[PDB]
RNA sequence: CCCCCCCUCCCGGGAGAGCCAUAGUGGUCUGCGGAACCGGUGAGUACACCGGAAUGAUUUGGGCGUGCCCCCGCAAGACUGCUAGCCGAGUAGUGUUGGGUCGCGAAAGGCCUUGUGGUACUGCCUGAUAGGGUGCUUGCGAGUGCCCCGGGAGGUCUCGUA
RNA sequence: GCGCAAGACGGACCAGAGCGAAAGCAUUUGCCAAGAAUGUUUUCAUUAAUCAAGAACGAAAGUCGGAGGUUCGAAGACGAUCAGAUACCGUCGUAGUUCCGACCAUAAACGAUGCCGACCGGCGAUGCGGCGGCGUUAUUCCCAUGACCCGCCGGGCAGCUUCCGGGAAACCAAAGUCUUUGGGUUCCGGGGGGAGUAUGGUUGCAAAGCUGAAACUUAAAGGAAUUUGGCGAAGGGCACCACC
């Protein structure tokens, strides 16, 4: 089940058994790896370059043309941002909210909806310092709200 | 003269239909409501009020009514419910002389 | 969530021969539920017991003789000593002509009549009879 | 029933199936049923397949005649549709009938006049007559059933599909069982029918009898 | 049923059934492709889209995002592929 | 004269977008061969050219969706819309759900064999002999009855009346 | 019957229907923000479950400050009922009822049934999203679109039935998979009164909320269901010791 809402839910992908490249496409690597790195400098997000890829370029996954994922090749670059993009979402969306709030000030289900955020920031934060890729002196706040948007 | 017309509308039950339950959905009442909200403003602001009253004698605007809604959810019932004036204009003869002949 | 796929594989496999079917189904799979159901099979409760493979997780087809009562499981792990196992087997299983209890020692999964012979000892799994 | 090649379906025997109408079904569908019905058509209505139904109806020929006393089996009738039917059996074979209003006790009160205890019994449709199942329940006593598929099944060892809803198919298939249990036993040789008369078995409504005695002499 | 075979039983079986619940474990959409009726060019899309896409040349716009599978272009001819 | 009428029964003449069909009639599908394979060239759909390669010399029309799609010739079959002789013509006008090859739709004028056999009826009405609204009936429910013109006969059709 | 003015509320449409954590939510329109489920060959890869400290929300009634308070209506005032009513009944009637703030955190806030996860039968329905398949409806041919019908998938309120099974039985598809007793985890109770009482602490302007005894008495207090009761309970039949 959800770790906030009372349903329960079966929704996800489910890649086959078949863990092979497609005899049908005939692609090689590094026309793919350009083509992340042209999508990566446009400004998207990994989650939609692999939308965009598995919509357009006709490509089951990547990890079954190359060895590795998406952010391992970003980092190899280095074009991959200091902050990831699930905490940077949900930073944002807490930040739209607490906006909202700010003028709206009777709203006693979107401020637990703010609390509700606030406690899964708290716990991504906890889990991305513990796994070491932030610095321990890193900690949210809402004056940080125009620091890290 | 400024009037305030209503309108009033029940979906149509199939003949083939076996589900007694028969509801429609928040946005097909809401969109339902913005044509027939269009559909009565439009012929009623570029007549004069004898010209839409003997439209309004048999029952023209409830038969654009159901040509128009039954392509989203089959109605059956549309009557001009109640038409109400607010403000009429400055009191004269000839008006009145020429409703009557 | 689920924390112990033993336990609920063998409450499966328990409730499936109370009503009666054939061949079942467990989700989960692991070395400690394929060593299980070999002993099972080596011992004579079940039939041939199949297994699907796939790069995700694995589920177990078991077949079914009918030969077996109850099927639990210990939990949480225990450990037991050579001069404990008796007060164990005298007031968890049913009688000492049958019911087995199988604990996990250094040389791997097995039952207790063997440990018995062999002078080791160890954590315990579960149970059946 | 299958192994053998004699005992395979005749070609007369499917017509006499299409013309009864012993292929059609109810409007719901069972989940004992299941294996019976193929598919199905349009209308809400099921098949069954006659294959099953020939085969169904050669194992519980089989079951009845492997008794060596005639006079121990016991078939079960509950509403007005198939009532001559088991009497002629009955007169034909030598088993014993019961028809209409089946007395509750039978088989568990042993101080009654009516105290008979069969080794086989068959009834006519379980959710029509379901009283002699429960007693059936309290005595070593198997059950022979005529089941559709929207009829429940329960305490039934041999289900035969039918449609069960027309005098004509249940007077045709005990027609066939007759046919079938004779021809085992060894009165009627297998090299030839007997096929004189299906109509022995077949019931007609209350008009009828008078329409047929006005036509005939 | 009693002794409910769950081995191999028929195809039709495993297609009424959940993508999930199959006992081999594989989804149901799939990729295809499809052309533009006064063009040349002819790209890849999957079945289930997402983003609107329009074909290569930037000449007319191909699928619709929807809920469940894109609609298609009225007028475009297409094949499932497989392998 | 029972009548200003009106209604019913019997018998004919006219339109229809029902069935088996005729003349002009447009497409889909059902098999066979493009001598046989591997790439490059040019912005255009199914095109032209070469370079590899099989018997000094000669060659196969293409596509990128790898398997069926275009262009040919043969063999005839199943289905298909309009017109009433044809051009005019699917033409003005005609529709709101949205487009499409887009429904219904005459003409004026001109030109030719000079223009379909069997087969039912038609409560006004918006969209036909269809769909979708919707009657009269012994007061109650129902079998029959209900297009334009003409001729004869009759003037209270029936099944039980909470 | 026609106008003016104020306040309150959104019937019928409204259902064993929807949403939300719960308390709760129904005139249309415009703006902001959030979310379940569905679909996915997209991404991080163990981020997980329950929770002492601590925190948010919370029907009515209650107290502090206001504009304004239709109707209803504690305490109270006046008559009838009654042996006696300071009760039921009728007419007035203050604080309250509605809005903006400031507070206590109490209900039969009850599904009198904790949360997560696995498993064990069927039937026919409704709500959402997706999916396949005859035939009708938006000027008569195609396409997906809205609706109609036939089946499938996932989550939720469910209904019927079931010697699966459980229970002391009412009943339950969970209150099951339990002497054949062990999936993980939080709160919570040992005959009944005394008593949620006194003291102490705690919060509060205010009522009270939380925490929470002792002495002494007591052999019963309680839960399920059966048999004729006994009903100013309902529905039938009879009698001149009942009536016409």
């Amino acid at each position: 089940g959800r770790m906030h809402a009372p349903g329960k839910g079966l929704s996800q992908s489910a890649l086959p058994y078949r863990r092979s490249v497609p005899t049908w496409l005939k692609l090689t690597s590094d026309d793919v790896k350009e083509q992340i790195y042209k999508l990566a400098k446009k400004g998207l997000t990994p989650s939609q370059i692999g939308v965009i890829l598995r919509d357009s370029h006709g490509v089951a996954q990547v990890r079954f043309v190359t060895g590795n994922k998406i952010l391992r090749i970003l980092k190899s670059k280095g074009l991959a941002p200091d902050l990831p993009e699930d905490l940077y979402h949900l930073i944002k969306k807490a930040v739209a909210v607490r906006k909202h709030l700010e003028r709206n000030r009777k709203d006693k289900d979107a401020k637990f909806r703010l609390i509700l955020i606030e406690s899964r920031i708290h716990r991504l934060a906890r889990y991305y310092k513990t796994k070491r890729v932030l610095p321990p002196n890193w900690k949210y706040e809402s004056s940080t709200a125009s620091a890290l948007v | 003269y400024l009037l305030r017309l209503f309108c009033v509308g029940f979906t149509k039950k199939r003949n083939n239909q076996i589900r007694k339950t028969s509801y429609a959905q928040h946005q097909q009442v809401r969109q339902i409501r913005k044509k027939m909200m269009e559909i009565m403003t439009r012929e009623v602001q570029t007549n004069d009020l004898k010209e839409v009253v003997n439209k309004l004698i048999p029952d023209s605007i409830g038969k654009d009514i159901e040509k128009a809604c039954q392509s989203i959810y089959p109605l059956h019932d549309v009557f001009v419910r109640k038409v109400k004036m607010l403000k009429k204009p400055k009191f004269e003869l000839g008006k009145l002389m020429e409703l009557h002949g | 969530v689920r924390m112990n796929v033993l336990a609920d594989a063998l409450k499966s496999i328990n409730n499936a021969e109370k009503r009666g079917k054939r061949q079942v189904l467990i989700r989960p799979c692991s070395k400690v539920i394929v060593r299980f159901l070999t002993v099972m099979m080596k011992h004579g409760y079940i039939g041939e017991f199949e297994i699907i493979d796939d790069h995700r997780a694995g589920k177990i087809v078991v077949n079914l003789t009918g030969r077996l009562n109850k099927c639990g499981v210990i939990s949480p792990r225990f450990d037991v000593q050579l001069k404990d196992l008796e007060k164990w087997q005298n007031n968890l299983l049913p009688s000492r002509q049958f019911g087995f209890i199988v604990l996990t020692t250094s040389a791997g999964i097995m039952d207790h009549e063997e440990a018995r012979r062999k002078h080791t000892g160890g954590k315990i799994l579960g149970f059946f009879f | 029933s299958g192994a053998l090649d004699v005992l395979q379906m005749k070609e007369e025997d499917v017509l006499k199936f299409l013309a009864a109408g012993t292929h059609l079904g109810g409007t719901n569908l069972d989940f004992q049923m299941e294996q019976y019905i193929y598919k199905r058509k349009s209308d809400g209505i099921y098949i069954i397949n006659l294959k099953r139904t020939w085969e169904k109806l050669l194992l519980a020929a089989r079951a009845i005649v492997a008794i060596e006393n005639p006079a121990d089996v016991s078939v079960i009738s509950s509403r007005n549709t198939g009532q001559r039917a088991v009497l002629k059996f009955a007169a034909a074979t030598g088993a014993t009938p019961i028809a209409g209003r089946f007395t509750p006790g039978t088989f568990t009160n042993q101080i009654q006049t009516a105290f008979r205890e069969p080794r086989l019994l068959v009834v006519t449709d379980p959710r029509a007559d379901h009283q002699p199942l429960t007693e059936a329940s309290y005595v070593n006593l198997p059950t022979i059933a005529l089941c559709n598929t929207d009829s429940p099944l329960r305490y039934v060892d041999i289900a035969i599909p039918c449609n069960n809803k027309g005098a004509h198919s249940v007077g045709l298939m005990w027609w066939m069982l007759a046919r079938e249990v004779l021809r085992m036993r060894g009165t009627i040789s297998r090299e030839h029918p007997w096929e004189v008369m299906p109509d022995l078995y077949f019931y007609r409504d209350p008009e009828e009898i008078e329409k047929e005695e006005q036509a005939a002499a | 049923p009693l002794a409910k075979d769950l081995l191999h039983p028929s195809p039709e079986e495993e297609k009424r059934k959940h993508k999930k619940k199959r006992l081999v474990q594989s989804p149901n959409s799939y990729f295809m492709d499809v052309k533009c009726p006064g063009c040349y060019k002819i790209t890849t899309v999957f079945s289930h889209a997402q983003t609107v896409v329009l074909c290569v040349g930037c000449s007319t716009v191909l699928c619709q995002p929807t809920g469940g599978k894109a609609r298609l272009t009225e007028g475009c001819s297409f094949r499932r592929k497989q392998h």
